[PDB]
């Protein structure tokens, strides 16, 4: 039978082209290739194209050949994986990369719910798992048995990095559409400001108030960190209130640098001014005057720093 | 589907538990 | 008697645990079972009055049952908060181990009792600290909402720790995931980077929001370039306006020796370089190829510089 036979013989073809995409014989290929082939699908097992086989055995010209000859990237096997499911089951770095330039969803899934990065994440595939998070993969979908890319990843270190690579790649994203709220939304956990739970302090208060010889450098890079300098703890105490209590005149003027309000209030209508005058801090207090501390603020207990000082601030104060 | 997932083609280039020796839950209840 | 004295405290009955009550008994454990103590079923049971009793005639809060429960376990394992902070209060050992190892914290983050994990690492309960099996608190959370807060909360205590000993190297470390700053990884562009290039209408808001988050203003591409070149390149003048604002360096040079304003001059853009200027942009700088901005510039740029 002639329609019989010509089905036979393109089989036959078709098994061979499907030979050569994976053993990576290039000549083979470009014999065998034609438009009504290109897309064919194997006999048995997971139907695969010649793409899903020239991916998964690392055949980077013959994945180049086959998407130039019209090779759908979008193919599916039996089992609904593209051929970026191979190719990141494997760790096939430039097959990824080239599968990825020519349009391959990235969170593709098959009829179990599995994403490349499943498969990437699975078989400790590090660099693949690095450049599919680049090009927008989500370790948090869950297949069908409940597990996302995270939980299947065989090491802690891995583990942390797709967290980290994910949540990097979003800030990046939101920010290059503006996207106001997920950029909020991803920086929502930063810990440059993190208030203990009781006190409301932060670790720029914390740093200020220590007596250790690197607060100088230890606040610099908080603040360089993001931390906010006017901060108020509890007690409305700003961070230079700690400093200026305690003379640590050091950090006041990194303070300063960085655009503290030198007339905030405490609690008890206090600037730092009145807290160094009350403490008989001179230098404290000449520094905080020249910063442009108001020397006038009268506290809720009805004083200006001048009345809570010795003699030695009340002289300091009267120059101004 | 169920049904056990096949290979992907390619190739590289009250006790705490019923099972093992976990110990015990803390007696008590999160609403008693 | 015994038997009665622990039953008053399991079922909270105030004046039968007051009429038995001894300071030979209080410490007392159960001779069959798990062998708890009055504290242990007061605590499990949530029994805040009993327990406040029990504490203030002498119960032992380092009391253990069969397995190394002491009654903190019991509280935190089912989430009873205020006896939670009871138990701290009278000396409750926040690390306190069974016999396979499991922590207080182990019991709250496995049975996904958020605040009472929150209290303990305020009280400094350690989340990595491992089981007999390998497992920490962390490993045991049940949810990534549940593992991310407590890794949060953790880090944001050991950096105000290191922050109180001006320990600059463990405060870098504890920051070391920081996102703000985040690099892509193969053209080490920033989230800044990104937003000053945005073709999105909120592309101020999302770059002065990310600069009061800490983001790096001068921070170099793989081509050396900063915000300010890429901004100036493309006219993106809002942007400009918040760079300058948060202390940008001017005249910044990227790989060619070229500064934003040979960029801008470059393309053409008339009013970016008018604002470059502004802002003390130098034009006298001369790139590795040898050009100054008005070298590389049309007529009308060579005016603007001029002016």
């Amino acid at each position: 039978d002639p329609s019989a036979k010509a089905v036979l013989t393109g089989e036959y073809k078709k098994d061979e082209l499907l030979e050569a995409a994976r053993s990576g014989n290039e000549e083979k290929l470009m014999a065998l290739l034609t438009p009504l082939n290109v897309n064919c699908h194997a006999s048995d097992g997971r139907k695969s194209t010649p793409l899903h086989l020239a991916a998964g055995y690392n055949r980077v010209r013959i994945v180049q050949l086959l998407l130039q000859h019209g090779a759908d990237v979008h193919a599916k096997d039996k089992g609904g994986l593209v051929p970026l499911h191979n190719a990141c089951s494997y760790g096939h770095y430039e097959v990824t990369e080239l599968l990825l330039k020519h349009g391959a969803c990235v969170n593709a899934m098959d009829l179990w719910q599995f994403t490349p990065l499943h498969e990437a994440a699975s078989k400790n595939r590090v660099e693949v798992c690095s450049l599919l998070l680049s090009h927008g993969a989500d370790p948090t979908l869950v297949n069908c048995h409940g597990k996302s890319a995270v939980d299947m990843a065989p090491t802690p270190e891995l583990r942390e990095r797709l967290t980290y690579e994910f949540k990097g790649h979003s800030l990046l994203q939101a920010a290059r559409e503006a996207d106001l709220a997920k950029v909020k939304k991803t920086l929502a956990l930063e810990i440059i400001n993190f208030k203990q739970p009781q006190s409301h302090e932060t670790a720029l208060h914390c740093a200020v108030a220590s007596l250790h010889p690197k607060r100088k450098q230890v606040a610099e890079l908080l603040l360089r960190k993001g931390a906010n300098v006017n901060e108020k703890n509890k007690d409305f105490m700003t961070p230079l209130h700690v400093a200026a209590e305690r003379a640590h005149n050091d950090v006041m003027e990194v303070l300063h640098k960085h655009g503290a309000k030198m007339n905030a209030l405490d609690s008890l209508g206090q600037t730092a001014l009145h807290r160094a005058a009350l403490a008989g801090h001179l230098q404290t207090c000449r520094l905080l005057l020249s910063y442009g501390s108001d020397p006038s603020i009268i506290s809720l207990q009805g004083f200006t720093a001048a009345q809570m000082g010795n003699e030695a601030v009340q002289q300091i104060l009267s120059e101004s | 589907e169920d049904a056990p997932r096949p290979p992907v083609p390619g190739e590289e280039g009250t006790p705490r538990r019923s099972d093992l020796d976990l110990g015990y839950e803390p007696e008590g209840s999160a609403s008693p």
